[PDB]
């Protein structure tokens, strides 16, 4: 449902 | 120090669509 | 928010979204009170009866947003947490007394047209504005009914007399709480709801035109039931704990 955020932030 | 003054409203002296309702109840 | 409206862009530049890393989902609202500090409800981080016990590394804060689900490139800032502080005497066992937490961001966030901290009230501001009948404003991306909005929702609600708040529920009310909402005969509606928790209840001071955060969306029985009211953490009553945490850490 939520658009993916930049990968780095999930780091 | 600059708290609670919105760049797109207070700072430009524009009012949002329903802030009047708040001030009136006071 | 139930029976609210779409916010306007820039309407609540202090509004913060607590966002879960995995699964990626909306946890709560929160509010930006400086370049480095975010204010929210303790029950957003810690609530053992639902096995909720999040730490610094489980969450992201998203500042500057309007859309609930888009990644608002060039507009929103996403920050990581350095530390979470929960009020030592937060009563999750009984009535959510002292429902408050502070969050310290890893790095300061740059203010913009869409990002800007709300004021904390001082004693005189609180005494003047915190009054039955006076309206405040609540914002959030939470549930529309007791389904989910595409943009930030807003609703303005009157503060309700304490005896009426007490007489609406079996829950023990304390001085650290107030309730707000329309009464059943007033013929207007609205309330916060799930996913609105930790959001700011704000009033605009008539004396200096500034926005002040008086409450934090805390708890309710259902959402927008007649004869029930939203409860809010009383920010000024806990302000000493807030100042203590901030200039110590
Ligand atoms: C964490 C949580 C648990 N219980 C909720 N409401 C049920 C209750 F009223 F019976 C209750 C039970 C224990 C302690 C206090 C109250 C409750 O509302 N929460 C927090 C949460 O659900 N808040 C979402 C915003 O809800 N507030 C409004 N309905 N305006």
């Amino acid at each position: 449902d939520f658009e993916e955020i930049p990968e780095e932030y999930l780091q | 120090a600059d708290c609670g003054l919105r760049p797109l409203f207070e700072k430009k002296s524009l009012e949002d669509k329903t802030e009047r309702e708040l001030l009136e109840s006071y | 928010i139930v029976e609210g409206s779409d916010a306007e862009i820039g309407m609540s530049p202090w509004q913060v979204m607590l966002f879960r890393k995995s699964p990626q989902e909306l946890l709560c609202g929160a509010s930006l009170i400086s370049d480095r500090w975010v204010l929210t409800a303790a029950h957003c981080l810690l609530y053992p009866p639902w096995d909720k016990n999040f730490t610094e590394n489980d969450l992201l804060v998203r500042i500057g947003k309007h859309s609930r689900t888009r990644y608002e490139r060039n507009i929103e800032k996403i920050s990581m947490l350095e530390k979470i502080y929960i009020h030592p005497r937060y009563n999750w066992r009984e009535n959510l007394d002292r429902d408050i937490a502070l969050m310290k961001l890893k790095k300061p966030v740059a203010f913009s047209d869409y990002i800007h901290p709300v004021c904390l009230p001082d004693r005189e501001t609180a005494a003047s504005l915190l009054q039955a009948g006076y309206k405040g404003r609540v914002t959030g991306w939470g549930n529309l009914k007791e389904g989910q909005p595409s943009v930030l929702q807003v609703v303005n609600l009157p503060i309700v007399e304490r005896p009426v708040c007490k007489d609406s529920t079996r829950i023990r009310i304390t001085d650290n709480m107030f309730c707000a909402g329309y009464k059943p005969d007033e013929g207007k509606r609205g309330d916060a709801c799930e996913g609105d928790s930790g959001g700011p209840f704000v009033m605009k001071s008539p004396f200096n035109n500034r926005w002040y955060q008086m409450g934090i969306v805390s708890w309710g029985e259902g959402c927008d039931r007649d004869g029930k009211y939203g409860f809010y953490t009383h920010v000024f009553r806990l302000k000493k704990w807030i100042q203590k945490v901030i200039d110590q850490f």
